[PDB]
């Protein structure tokens, strides 16, 4: 229960995210997006998926431009319109006797101090 | 002369314990709203007090009619 | 407008929730007082000291 | 928060140090923790995270000696007595065996105390 | 149910808001009406006035 | 059983939270074998003499308080007299 | 597993009274809490017994007290024990606070215990006033009239609060009824707050005169500290029985054996002795609102102590400046009490003003300065020993 | 007494008023302090005449 509460609290905290966290995450995502394609199979799979879903393979310049536009206020808006006090779907397997019921779990996704 | 010289865009601001001006500026609306709520609660919990009734509630128009006494010549002995 | 604006205004943060609760309570007290005053005044016709005054003392 | 002793400021001027040395000697004699054989560093509080972490980074022999010193001091304090004039703590053995470790721990904690406050000046 | 979540959430919160308003009004009323007993009783308020004959001195 | 509490500094017997001990030997004697009130007057007298000698001046200098009390009382009595109003 | 560690209630008793690790070198100044508990129990029992013969009204309280004294079986014991125990309560309270202040027990991790104790002290002071105002003698009437008038210092609703508390326009039957009703309830709240005090203390244990950690050496409370408190209990009994059986009206002023005449103003309107220093602090300042503000602050300043001690050491055992300044402050407190007790004459005004200035300076200026100086001197001497 | 709340005596004192023997402050027939360390005059409560009687307070 402590783990679930802290996880959902950190989820809800994104409504007031700072500016250094956003920049660090942007740099990490920009690095990790094009760093997982080493073998030819991975590159071919990425090309196939990207062309299948959207319809074009975005150039790295376009990806850099789209990532650059992100600011902290956009993160706050998205977290407020998607995460802040919204329905969740859970699924547990194993020894879950200590996992509390649904309402208590959901109550932690919206902080009451604000 | 820079934290992380390779990235001079960063800086360190004064702080006591996770208390920074950037975070301080964010919590001001919450403090203002809480103060307004507390003031409204204190107001609503004390509105039959004679001094408050005769000083604050009575002079306001369209509300003072209800908050005024309606005792004719039959009054205090 | 729709229904999301209502949630955005009062039911978004607890601070903007308690204030709405208190203001609504303050108005509801006055409303209920007016209602009960009107109903009690309508209930008793010709049965209170103010409406039996002229019969007794106005004749002296 | 925490002690704010300003001996470093005084030590800049040798005039003040030379003038104040006898007063400091008399004050340390007057405090009288040496009569129980204790070192000055056994009297600092250990109830926070920093000191509890620092006490775990001490050499084993130092920890055992500190345990013995504190036990002997408590046993002396039980029956209201002091050590004889020959077993008092000499100035040679009254050194700082805890300050560097605590300073290192505080520096590590202070190090982290900056990344979270980081802002982008653009 | 057949609806969007915001409508259901607003409907759920409105009942709690009405609950809080009515409870606060009742609590204020009972608190004032029970602490008004400590005020000056109607018996003492009758003896506050004093009457003296002006021509008897 | 009940719950995992906060961070404290006492524990209980066994896990008292102290540091690891080594090479400590402790002796004692049964209370029914030792003679009570043995070495009492000598030790008590020596300890009292030492305590009076060392922490005496920290208390003795209640010294100026009595003097200011006496001076204030005497001056207040003097000023409330025939010659004090001259 | 033994029964005492298995059954719930017996486990509750055992964890606090029988098996509880304690420092092995705590002096005789650590017994005052048990004395406080015994005195509180005695007060509760004696008050319950006394409430069976007291009629709370203007025209019957004094006669009821006299009938208790000279007509009820062994009533003099009841009244004398109540009064003398109420007097001893404040002596033991002051000794407890002095013990907590001298050894630096307000520092972490025992701040919550300190705050709870301060709240208990305030509640006890409030309870004492209502208790002494009941007999409706001369000093009770006039002191209540003076003190309850201090509520007019608040801005807005000034005299309205005074009228509400008085239940009329002057001290009469309703205010005595209110005071008797309230004097019965407060001791139970005090007992509950004492239980909270103990449960907050028990999580970390008591300190020791040395000021170092006592986790290395501990002994159980059952055989050792249950017999070290008996001496103090018997000494307190021998102290209180002499007062009850040879000088019952010891701390009692001559003006406390007369009916409350609302027309003859006494020469001096003073409260009981244990509240004298705060009265002196209140009377020192010529202003009115400043007087009550300072009177409140004189007791509320004990909450600012933890954030005012810049000392690496915890206590005054190894603090040469602290030992001097503590006794200086105690002497100043005694001087304040003496000044408050006496008349507001010419020189006494100056003496009281100076004493109040020193009292408020000790908590705000002296402590940080001398703690910093001691730290600096010790650090400098230690640093300048190898070379 | 506005001085220290003592009971003076009417007509006592050469000013034909109230004289306070606690400290020696005299008043006049109009209740105005003129001799003694008394700081202020004497207060009058509100009233309103009716018939031949009077109501005080
Ligand atoms: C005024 C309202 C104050 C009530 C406190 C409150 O809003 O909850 C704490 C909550 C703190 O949690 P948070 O970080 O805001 O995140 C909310 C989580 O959902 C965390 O929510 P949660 O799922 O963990 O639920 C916590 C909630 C459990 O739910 C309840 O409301 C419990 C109701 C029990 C009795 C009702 C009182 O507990 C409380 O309400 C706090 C203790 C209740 C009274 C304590 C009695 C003794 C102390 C005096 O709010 C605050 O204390 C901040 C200020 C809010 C109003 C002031
Ligand atoms: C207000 C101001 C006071 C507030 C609080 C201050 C402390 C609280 C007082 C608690 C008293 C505890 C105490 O000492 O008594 C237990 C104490 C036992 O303590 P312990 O376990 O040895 O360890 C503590 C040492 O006293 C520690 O020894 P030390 O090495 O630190 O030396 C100190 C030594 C100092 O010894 C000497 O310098 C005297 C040497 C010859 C001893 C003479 C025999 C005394 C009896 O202490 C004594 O021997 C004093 C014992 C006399 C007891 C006095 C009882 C009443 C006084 C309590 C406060 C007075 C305020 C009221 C004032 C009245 C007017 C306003 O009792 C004894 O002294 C043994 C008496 C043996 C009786 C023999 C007859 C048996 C028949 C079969
Ligand atoms: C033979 C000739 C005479 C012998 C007859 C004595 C028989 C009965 C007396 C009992 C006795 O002395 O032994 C019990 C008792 C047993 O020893 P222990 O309790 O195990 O030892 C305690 C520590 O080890 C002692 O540690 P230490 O000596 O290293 O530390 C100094 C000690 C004290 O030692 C001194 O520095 C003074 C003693 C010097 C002796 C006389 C020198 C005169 C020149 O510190 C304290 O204990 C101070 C207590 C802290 C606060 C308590 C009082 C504060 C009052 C509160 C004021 C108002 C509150 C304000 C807050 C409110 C604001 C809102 O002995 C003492 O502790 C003696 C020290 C004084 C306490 C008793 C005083 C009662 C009258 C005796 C006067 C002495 C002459
Ligand atoms: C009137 C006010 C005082 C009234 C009396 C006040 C005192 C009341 C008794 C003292 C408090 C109760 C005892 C608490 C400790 C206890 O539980 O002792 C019970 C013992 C066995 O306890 P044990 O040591 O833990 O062993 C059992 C462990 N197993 C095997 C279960 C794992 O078993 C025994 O050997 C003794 C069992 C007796 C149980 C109590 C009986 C009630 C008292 C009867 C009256 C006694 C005579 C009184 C004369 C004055
Ligand atoms: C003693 C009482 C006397 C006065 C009675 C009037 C009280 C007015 C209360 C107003 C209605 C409650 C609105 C809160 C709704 C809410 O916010 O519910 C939210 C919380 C938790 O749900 P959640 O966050 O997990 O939801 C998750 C959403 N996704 O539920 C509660 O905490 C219930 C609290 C109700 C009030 C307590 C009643 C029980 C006390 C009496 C029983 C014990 C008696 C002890 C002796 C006195
Ligand atoms: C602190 C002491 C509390 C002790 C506990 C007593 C038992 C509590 C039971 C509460 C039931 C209502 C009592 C009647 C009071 C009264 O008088 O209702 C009379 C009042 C009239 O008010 P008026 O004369 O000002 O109208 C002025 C006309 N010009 O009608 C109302 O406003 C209706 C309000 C609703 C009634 C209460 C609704 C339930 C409240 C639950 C929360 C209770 C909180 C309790 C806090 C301790
Ligand atoms: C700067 C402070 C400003 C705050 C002003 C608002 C304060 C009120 C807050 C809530 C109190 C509710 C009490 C209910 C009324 C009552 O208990 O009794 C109401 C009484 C009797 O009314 P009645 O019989 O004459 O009429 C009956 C009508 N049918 O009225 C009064 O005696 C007026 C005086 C009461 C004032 C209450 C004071 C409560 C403590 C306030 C402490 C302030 C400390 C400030 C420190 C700087
Ligand atoms: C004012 C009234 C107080 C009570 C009156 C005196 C009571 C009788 C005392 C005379 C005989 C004592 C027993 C001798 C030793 C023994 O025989 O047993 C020894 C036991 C320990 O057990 P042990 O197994 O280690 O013993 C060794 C092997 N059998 O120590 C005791 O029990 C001490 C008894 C004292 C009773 C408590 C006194 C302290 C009260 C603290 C108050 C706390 C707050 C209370 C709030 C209400
Ligand atoms: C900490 C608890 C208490 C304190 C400090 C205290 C204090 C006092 C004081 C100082 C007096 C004045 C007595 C006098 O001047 O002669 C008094 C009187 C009185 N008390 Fe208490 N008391 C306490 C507990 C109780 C309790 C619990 C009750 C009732 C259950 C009670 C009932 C009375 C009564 C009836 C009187 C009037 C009798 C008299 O004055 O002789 N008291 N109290
Ligand atoms: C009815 C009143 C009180 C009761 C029953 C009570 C109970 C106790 C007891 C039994 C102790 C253990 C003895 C000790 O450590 O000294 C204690 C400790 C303590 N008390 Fe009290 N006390 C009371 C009043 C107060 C007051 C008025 C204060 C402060 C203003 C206070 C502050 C403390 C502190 C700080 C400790 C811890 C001391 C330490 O651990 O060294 N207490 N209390
Ligand atoms: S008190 Fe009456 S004139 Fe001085």
């Amino acid at each position: 229960d402590d783990l679930v509460h802290f996880t959902l609290q950190n989820w809800a905290r994104l409504t007031v995210a700072t500016r250094a966290e956003v920049e660090r995450a942007k740099a990490q995502l920009r690095a990790s997006l094009l760093l997982s394609l080493d073998s030819t199979t991975a590159i071919a799979e990425d090309i196939g998926r990207q062309l299948l879903t959207t319809g074009r393979r975005m150039s790295p310049q376009e990806v850099d431009l789209r990532i650059g536009q992100i600011t902290e206020k956009d993160v706050a808006r998205v977290a407020s319109e998607m995460i802040w006090d919204k329905d969740i779907a859970v699924s547990a397997v194993g020894s879950i006797e200590g996992l509390l019921d649904y309402n208590r779990i959901r109550s932690s996704i919206s902080m009451n101090r604000w | 002369i820079s934290f992380f010289p390779n990235k001079p865009m960063y800086h360190v601001q004064p702080h006591i314990s996770f208390i920074t001006p950037e975070r301080t500026m964010k919590t001001i609306p919450a403090f203002s709203r809480w103060a307004f709520a507390a003031v409204a609660g204190v107001f609503v919990f004390a509105m039959q007090v004679p001094k408050v009734k005769t000083t604050i509630l009575q002079p306001i128009a369209f509300i003072g009619d209800h908050f005024k006494d309606k005792t004719p010549e039959e009054d205090k002995w | 407008m729709a229904s999301s604006t209502i949630y955005n205004i009062f039911f978004r943060r607890n601070s903007s929730f308690y204030a709405t609760i208190f203001v609504s309570a303050f108005f509801a007290k006055i409303g209920f007082d007016v209602f009960t005053d009107s109903v009690w005044k309508r209930a008793n016709a010709g049965l209170t000291w103010d409406e039996v005054k002229p019969r007794f003392l106005n004749k002296d | 928060m925490k002690p704010v002793s300003l001996a470093k400021y005084i030590q800049k001027s040798p005039f003040l140090t030379k003038l104040l040395l006898p007063i400091s000697n008399a004050y340390v004699h007057l405090s009288g923790y040496r009569k129980y054989g204790l070192r000055y560093d056994d009297l600092m509080l250990e109830e926070n995270d920093d000191t509890q972490k620092a006490l775990s980074r001490l050499p084993k022999m130092e920890s055992y000696d500190r345990v013995y010193r504190i036990r002997r001091a408590m046993q002396l304090s039980i029956e209201n007595k002091i050590l004889p004039k020959s077993e008092w703590t000499k100035p040679e053995e009254d050194y700082h065996y805890l300050r560097p470790v605590l300073a290192e721990v505080i520096a590590e904690r202070k190090e982290r105390e900056a990344f979270d406050a980081l802002i982008v000046k653009k | 149910t057949k609806s969007t979540g915001d409508r259901s959430r607003v409907i759920s919160y409105a009942m709690v808001g009405t609950m809080g308003a009515l409870t606060a009004a009742g609590a204020q009323a009972t608190v004032h009406d029970f602490l008004a007993s400590w005020s000056a009783s109607a018996d003492v308020l009758a003896m506050s006035k004093a009457e003296v004959d002006l021509s008897k001195i | 059983g009940g719950a995992a509490g906060g961070k404290t500094y006492l524990g209980w017997w066994g896990h008292l939270g102290g540091p690891k001990q080594k090479g400590i030997i402790t002796y004692s004697l049964s209370p029914f074998q030792q003679r009570p009130m043995a070495g009492f007057f000598k030790t008590s007298t020596q300890n009292m003499f030492r305590r009076v000698m060392t922490e005496g001046l920290y208390v003795a200098i209640f010294g100026i308080a009595y003097y200011i009390y006496c001076w204030g009382k005497e001056r207040n009595e003097f000023l409330n007299s025939k010659h004090g109003r001259h | 597993m033994k029964i005492l560690k298995s059954n719930p209630f017996l486990a509750l008793a055992n964890n606090y009274m029988i098996d509880a690790p304690e420092p092995s070198n705590i002096s005789y100044f650590w017994n005052f809490g048990s004395l406080l508990a015994c005195v509180l129990v005695i007060q509760i029992v004696i008050g319950i017994l006394l409430a069976c013969f007291y009629i709370p009204n203007m025209d019957l309280a004094f006669l009821s007290v006299e009938r208790i004294v000279r007509d009820v079986n062994y009533g003099f014991l009841l009244r004398a024990f109540h009064a003398n125990g109420a007097s001893f309560f404040f002596i033991f309270l002051y000794l407890h606070i002095g013990r907590g202040l001298y050894y630096g027990s307000y520092k972490y991790p025992r701040t919550m215990t300190w705050n709870i104790g301060v709240i208990i002290f305030l509640l006890t002071i409030i309870t004492a006033f209502l208790g002494y105002c009941l007999p409706a003698n001369q000093m009770s009437f006039w002191g209540a009239t003076v003190i309850t008038n201090l509520l007019s210092a608040v801005p807005f609703i000034g005299d309205d609060l005074v009228h509400l508390l008085w239940g009329g326009f002057s001290v009469s039957n309703p205010t005595l009824n209110r005071f008797f009703s309230l004097h019965y309830l407060m001791p139970f709240v005090i007992a509950a707050l004492s239980v909270m005090h103990l449960i907050a203390l028990h999580t970390n244990g008591s300190s020791n005169p040395l000021g170092v950690t006592a986790n290395m050496d501990r002994i159980p409370m059952n055989p050792y500290y249950l017999i070290k408190d008996l001496i103090t209990i018997f000494i307190f009994l021998i102290g209180i029985n002499y007062m009850a059986f040879y000088n019952p009206y010891g701390f009692m002023e001559p003006d406390c054996a007369l009916p409350a005449d609302p027309l003859k103003t006494p020469m001096s309107i003073v409260p009981e002795w244990y509240l004298l220093p705060f009265y002196a602090i209140l009377r020192a300042i010529p202003n009115f609102q400043l007087g009550v503000i300072a009177m409140l602050l004189s007791i509320l300043v004990l909450l600012l102590l933890p954030l005012l001690d810049f000392s690496a050491i915890r206590g005054n055992s190894f603090n040469p400046f602290g030992k001097f300044f503590f006794w200086t402050f105690v002497a100043d407190f005694v001087i304040l009490a003496w000044i408050g007790g006496s008349h507001p004459e010419n020189v006494f005004i100056t003496i009281g003003a100076i004493a109040t200035i020193f009292y408020f300076s000790y908590f705000f200026i002296l402590i940080p300065v001398y703690t910093i100086l001691g730290n600096t001197l010790i650090d400098l001497n230690l640093s300048s020993i190898k070379r | 007494c506005t001085h220290l709340g003592c009971v003076p005596i009417g007509e006592a004192g050469d000013y034909g008023g109230w004289f306070c023997p606690c400290h020696g402050s005299h008043y006049d027939i109009s209740g105005r302090i003129r001799r003694g360390p008394a700081p202020l005059n004497l207060a009058i409560p509100a009233y309103t005449f009716e018939g031949s009687k009077i109501i005080i307070g």
